[PDB]
């Protein structure tokens, strides 16, 4: 439910986003800051220190892809459900994860952008990227 | 529980806030009231507007209970006491609540302390403040 | 925070479990495996049927541990740190899922001992076994 | 998602629940287990002690017609969104109640049945149980 101006105030800092670090930063902090959403990625190798976790290449090109899907959501922001019909699946039949480690992923990223932007990253901006992270974590959940 | 790392990341992150820590409790509560407008219902007779004054004292008070609890971070329910007594017994705040002010307070520090705010800092505040919002939503006197 | 009362509460209530608490170990496990079977992934080498008697052996283990939490009620993370090495560290156990055992063993007490199964006595164990969840599922090693 | 047995199942036993204490049961003991809830009952008088709550002649009549909504749902279990559509409403735009406690309090019955039924409430009756009150929070969750 974003405004015209929420919409455009979103636009504006995506374009900004470096979108071959920030996904695998944000899956990196996931991994570090709630441990237990390791499980989920035992096949990616070494996750037993934080500078492990930050430095595994598969992170990082994992995080790329989860970083296209929210780059995806921003596009079709008024149909988000149909969007994630198909990653909806995936995360839960194939992989089973509860769906309150999608709103942790949502949070861990809004910091990622606080740490990048700063002060660009003002409330009016952070209001807006809640409300994005809100509906992708509402249409993942099955 | 904290590990000893845990403590010693904590202490020094926040030992980093200094003098801007009530400047950074006041940023914390209106990112809460903008991004989550239903904690409003908390402050009914605030004024709760941009720059409000209010806001700014109310801040700096959350941030010095959080200096204290720092300070006193083994030993964190005989420390904060008066506080659960409010929050739990007087004021009722739901828990969720607790999770949308630590969130606001992480982005506030992320955006003002990058250099410190590290993957493993990071995880040291988030069990901390999930420790200080357990003790405050608990009623043990 | 457990209060004084809390404490009170649930060591009368576990003490009435007596000899029996390896018996309601296994009941929760199995209400837990049939009600929410997600939780079967963390055993997949384990005959999961009923009256399986890997399932009953593991009861008895749980509700042993659950006995030494309610002796060491007030220094449970030192009594528990073996058992937060294994959930934390090795099993990487996601925190919904001590919700949900936590429920499967207030269900069999409810239907087991509903004398002793007051209004109190299910908020103090409540807050116990959120408690003994909290350690578990923390890394402070 | 019930079975023609869980169905069954789940049929059987609220036929013998007695219609005029288990709703306050609940009730009573949400408010004494999860303390916070009782700001949202501050009209209903005096909620400071366990026997106050499990007393009061408010929350036994409000527990009255918080169980005929249960019962309401049993009787359209393959359609419960629209059952529930006109509540839902209520509990968020007039009275914001966070989505986790329609959670707590479907657990809160679920065990004040295993209360009163003992051996009855066995761990397939339970089953299908948890799978009512799953869909009753999730159909208040505006
Ligand atoms: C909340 C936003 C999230 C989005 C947008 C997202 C997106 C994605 C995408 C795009 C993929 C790859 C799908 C494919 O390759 O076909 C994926 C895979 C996966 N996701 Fe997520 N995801 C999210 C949250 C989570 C969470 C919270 C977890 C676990 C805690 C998780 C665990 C996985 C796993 C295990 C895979 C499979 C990766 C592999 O097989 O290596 N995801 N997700
Ligand atoms: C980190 C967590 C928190 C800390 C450390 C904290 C700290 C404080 C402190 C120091 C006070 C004032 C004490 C006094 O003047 O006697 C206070 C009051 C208050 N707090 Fe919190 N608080 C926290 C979370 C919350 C949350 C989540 C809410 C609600 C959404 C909330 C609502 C209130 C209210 C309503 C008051 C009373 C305000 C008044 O009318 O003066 N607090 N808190
Ligand atoms: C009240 C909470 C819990 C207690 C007190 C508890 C206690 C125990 C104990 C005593 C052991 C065995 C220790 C040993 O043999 O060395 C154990 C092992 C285990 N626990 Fe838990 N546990 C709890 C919750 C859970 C939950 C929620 C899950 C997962 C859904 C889980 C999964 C396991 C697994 C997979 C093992 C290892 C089993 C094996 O392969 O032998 N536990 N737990
Ligand atoms: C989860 C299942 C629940 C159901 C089926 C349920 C059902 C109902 C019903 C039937 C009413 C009365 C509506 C009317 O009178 O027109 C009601 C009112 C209400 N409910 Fe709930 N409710 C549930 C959960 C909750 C929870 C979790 C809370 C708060 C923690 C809550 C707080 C209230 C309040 C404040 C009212 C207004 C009562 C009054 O004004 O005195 N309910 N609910």
């Amino acid at each position: 439910h974003l405004t015209p101006e929420e919409k455009s105030a979103v636009t504006a800092l995506w374009g900004k986003v470096n979108v071959d670090e920030v996904g695998g930063e944000a899956l990196g902090r996931l991994l570090v800051v709630y441990p237990w959403t390791q499980r989920f990625f035992e096949s990616f190798g070494d996750l037993s220190t934080p500078d492990a976790v930050m430095g595994n290449p598969k992170v990082k090109a994992h995080g790329k892809k989860v970083l296209g899907a929210f780059s995806d959501g921003l596009a079709h922001l008024d149909n988000l459900k149909g969007t994630f019909a198909t990653l909806s699946e995936l995360h839960c039949d194939k992989l089973h994860v509860d769906p309150e480690n999608f709103r942790l992923l949502g949070n861990v990223l809004v910091c990622v952008l606080a740490h990048h932007f700063g002060k660009e990253f003002t409330p009016p901006v952070q209001a807006a990227y809640q409300k994005v992270v809100a509906g992708v974590a509402n249409a993942l959940a099955h | 529980v904290l590990s000893p790392a845990d403590k010693t990341n904590v202490k020094a992150a926040w030992g980093k806030v200094g003098a801007h820590a009530g400047e950074y409790g006041a940023e914390a509560l209106e990112r809460m009231f903008l991004s989550f407008p239903t904690t409003k219902t908390y402050f009914p007779h605030f004024d709760l507007s941009h720059g409000s004054a209010q806001v700014k004292g109310h801040g700096k008070k959350v941030a010095d209970a959080l200096t204290n609890a720092v300070a006193h971070v083994d030993d964190m329910p005989n420390a904060l006491s008066a506080l659960s007594d409010l929050h739990a017994h007087k004021l009722r705040v739901d828990p969720v609540n607790f999770k949308l002010l630590s969130h606001c307070l992480l982005v506030t520090l992320a955006a003002h302390l990058p250099a410190e705010f590290t993957p493993a800092v990071h995880a040291s505040l988030d069990k901390f403040l999930a420790s200080v919002s357990t003790v405050l939503t608990s009623k043990y006197r």
